[PDB]
């Protein structure tokens, strides 16, 4: 019989690929940071696929031209967001 | 010979001249010796015109007196018609006896008949005929005038004319050339006089209905005065010029009073001058773009204004641009009798209305609709539906349609991790809404996919509700959304909570991971809220409050009356400046409370005020109130805004909208360039303003980036002759 006794909790938390906060995958820079292309020939920024993978939308457009599928898993492509 | 025949003819002859008792064996007589006459004599076929012309001359002669004798211009028409009669009447008689004359010299074209009608015209109907004329139009005038004189007698004399050019190469010469041209001589001049006579004390309206009534009237005079035996097509031509010389005349100021219907609705009056003008070659046509700027300018004005005082209110947005749309739509269902014309006009002014061009604004307000807003609470689950029903028009002439939807979905997403949708049914009714819209499926499919995580996300949050029996499972409620969209941002404001979560949590971690193994929480405690009981010296109150807001209370959850200071509290709560202010503001201002969570030393107006000294308590006294008293327990909501939508979203939303643009331009012109290996930028840019267009319109200037970048990476080139045609590359 507290102060401010729990009753109810609403909780929000999303979900995403775990492994870590690393390199993008098709290339290899921090997701955070500039990829191959950018971070070499200087806006590198980040996109999801419905499969909740991310990397930079600049390696994963380039890869989509060689077949339209996830480079982790293999399930047909489609971007989630764009929005970093 | 002639001269051995004719003798015994004339005699007949003149009584089918004179239209007498020709008998049978008179028929004969003469028809046998019709026949000898043009045998017999080379010259017969001529002489026995020659003597029929001095006999059909005696007779128009004598017609003539019967006709010109008579001053009196109705009685020479009685009589004129008389006579025309006993002469028509022969003209179709007498080529019968004489057939055998007409076919040396086909009773149709008869050359007695029509040396008779030129008699006819040689004597009277091309001289009298003055009076003839005269006299036949002051009858028509009289019709006009309201001296409705036996139609008969004009009547009459038309049948004349077009009998007398009943010649098969022009049947109506005479007619056509004499009659109609007399006919509207007489018909410009009366009404050239008389409808201003009308318009003069008349107003506008007057005159229009007079007009037309005339019109109908002149319709009836042309069935009766004027030829209806053909088509005769010159006839419909005297209806145009009855229109010209005074409706098109009179639509000078006709369309003024044009202008003024529409203003005022009045789609009587306007229906009425939709008819007149559009028989004035020259009328409906700028009553086209008449309504085209109204509506225009209603968008301009109405609209826009509305738009400056809505903000928020969106039922009046929604229903201004829909108020708009039904009330021009009706205007031209009526006033326009539902022409396509004015159909377009409408489409394409409303268009502008529409896009004079916010639907960012749009979507903020659908949302309003959707959600449970106090302005939702006052329409039926049906209302809010119908009035997004309407709304799919003005989404369907907006052309930035991926900004209404960029926004909208961001709504969504908000609308059910907080759950505050009107109604559940109601956002199943917005999906489908967008489809009736036409809208891209990307955003309609993503919004659909948000319902079904947050089925998924629930499934998981039971198992939980179950399985953990920190505190009573049910209690609790948890969302693991798919971070890829529902995480609209990197924005996670970690927050430290209670104890009774705390220790929730790493058992929803390992849960979660035993049945969701590769995947990874994002504790977005931003949008997590929940309910504690306040245990006061007063009595025991519920409230409502976020994660954020639950964690600052937790701070005197065994003390509270100990003060904790902002920095402690941020300490304890592990947060960031902005967000411990606002929900410190709340728990220490939120609206219309008459008492608050925490009690504080310094008082706070808005969230800024706050400072690293500034010390909470929590408020002992606090309660629900009821008549200005304290009850021994109840619930208050304290998250309001906390958890709603800012500039800066707003922005993000923006960006991430022009982003979305230029990706799917790109993604367009490898696309394009894949169909046709080769074309110009024309070509291409055409193409992708049209694959894109149920999304946006593309800009020019976007494209050209996207083409460079192509260009650079490999994807297109240009041409070595033209920098403006693309050929796909790789
Ligand atoms: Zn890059
Ligand atoms: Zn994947
Ligand atoms: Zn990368």
């Amino acid at each position: 019989d507290k102060m401010f006794s729990l009753k109810k909790w609403n909780a929000v938390a999303m979900w995403s690929w775990d492994v870590e906060c690393d390199t993008c995958a098709i290339c290899r820079v921090q997701v955070m940071d500039a990829c191959l292309r950018c971070q070499a020939e200087n806006d590198c920024v980040v996109v999801w696929g419905e499969c909740n993978h991310s990397f930079h939308n600049c390696c994963m457009s380039l890869w989509v031209k060689q077949n339209n599928r996830c480079p982790l898993c293999q399930q047909d492509w489609v971007v989630q967001r764009i929005g970093k | 010979q002639f001269e051995d025949k004719w003798d015994f003819m004339r005699p007949i002859v003149l009584k089918l001249l004179r239209q007498e008792s020709v008998t049978k064996q008179q028929w004969f007589d003469l028809f046998s010796d019709v026949h000898a006459v043009c045998l017999w004599d080379d010259k017969g076929p001529a002489k026995i015109h020659q003597a029929l012309k001095e006999d059909i001359l005696e007779f128009i002669k004598q017609a003539q007196a019967r006709v010109l004798s008579h001053q009196d211009d109705t009685a020479l028409l009685k009589a004129y018609i008389v006579e025309w009669r006993k002469f028509f009447t022969q003209c179709d008689i007498l080529p019968k006896p004489f057939c055998q004359l007409e076919i040396t010299l086909n009773v149709e074209d008869s050359i007695v008949r029509k040396l008779m009608l030129d008699t006819w015209n040689e004597s009277i109907f091309s001289n009298i005929k003055n009076r003839l004329q005269d006299s036949a139009m002051k009858l028509v005038h009289a019709e006009r005038l309201g001296e409705a004189f036996d139609s008969q007698l004009v009547i009459g004399v038309r049948e004349s004319y077009v009998n007398l050019c009943s010649n098969p190469e022009d049947k109506l010469q005479i007619y056509r050339d004499n009659f109609e041209k007399a006919y509207l001589d007489s018909t410009e001049r009366f009404y050239r006089t008389q409808a201003p006579s009308y318009l003069q004390q008349n107003g506008v309206q007057n005159y229009m209905k007079y007009a037309d009534a005339k019109l109908k009237e002149e319709e009836k005079r042309a069935l009766r005065y004027l030829e209806t035996r053909r088509e005769c097509n010159s006839v419909e031509a005297l209806m145009e010029c009855c229109v010209n010389a005074l409706v098109t005349s009179f639509k000078e100021t006709i369309l003024a009073e044009c202008q003024g219907m529409i203003k005022r609705n009045e789609t009587e009056k306007l229906h009425l001058m939709f008819s007149l003008m559009d028989k004035v070659p020259n009328g409906i046509e700028p009553m086209l773009k008449d309504l085209e700027e109204h509506i225009i300018s209603a968008g301009l004005a109405d609209m826009v204004a509305a738009a400056e005082t809505i903000t928020t209110d969106s039922e009046k947005y929604v229903e201004q641009l829909l108020t708009l749309f039904n009330r021009f739509s009706k205007l031209v269902k009526e006033a326009f009798q539902d022409d396509p014309r004015f159909l377009t006009a409408r489409d394409k002014a409303y268009k502008a209305v529409v896009n004079d061009k916010c639907p960012e604004l749009l979507a903020n307000y659908c949302d309003m609709l959707l959600r449970k807003t106090p302005l939702s609470k006052k329409l039926t689950s049906e209302e809010i539906e119908a009035k997004l029903k309407e709304v799919l028009l003005v989404l369907k002439y907006v052309q930035n349609k991926d900004v209404f939807m960029r926004y909208h979905k961001a709504h969504l997403t908000r609308r059910l991790i907080l759950d505050i949708s009107a109604d559940s049914e109601i956002e199943e009714n917005m999906v489908e809404w967008l489809r009736e819209v036409g809208m891209p499926a990307d955003y309609v499919n993503k919004l659909a996919r948000m319902f079904q995580d947050i089925k998924v996300s629930e499934d998981l949050n039971q198992a939980f509700k179950e399985m953990h029996k920190a505190l009573p499972a049910d209690s609790v409620n948890i969302k693991i959304l798919n971070a890829g969209a529902w995480s609209r941002s990197s924005e996670k404001v970690f927050v430290s909570l209670p104890t009774e979560l705390e220790d929730l949590i790493p058992e929803v971690e390992e849960f979660y991971k035993k049945n969701h193994s590769g995947r990874k929480l994002h504790w977005h405690h931003l949008m997590s809220n929940g309910i504690i009981t306040f245990k006061n010296e007063v009595g025991q109150y519920d409230l409502e409050v976020t994660t954020f807001q639950l964690a600052v209370l937790f701070a005197w959850n065994q003390r509270p009356r100990e003060k904790i200071s902002f920095e402690n509290l941020k300490l304890a709560t592990e947060l960031p400046d902005a967000e411990l202010r606002r929900t410190l503001w709340s728990l220490v201002a939120f609206p219309k409370l008459k008492r608050q969570v925490l009690l504080y030393e310094p008082q706070v107006n808005s969230p800024k005020d706050f400072t690293e000294g500034t010390l909470f308590s929590v408020n002992q006294e606090f309660s629900l109130i009821k008549n200005a008293k304290v009850q021994k327990r109840g619930k208050i909501n304290l998250i309001g805004r906390l958890q709603l939508t800012t500039e800066r979203m707003r922005e993000e939303e923006n960006e991430g909208i022009v982003q979305l643009r230029i990706l799917r331009t790109q993604e367009a012109i490898i696309q394009i360039m894949k169909m046709r290996k080769k074309i110009s930028n024309a070509q291409l840019q055409t193409e992708l303003v049209e694959i894109l267009k149920n999304m946006f319109l593309p800009q020019k200037k976007m494209i050209k980036e996207q083409i460079e970048w192509l260009i650079e990476h490999k994807y297109i080139r240009r041409d070595e002759s033209d920098i403006n045609t693309f050929i796909y590359m790789a």
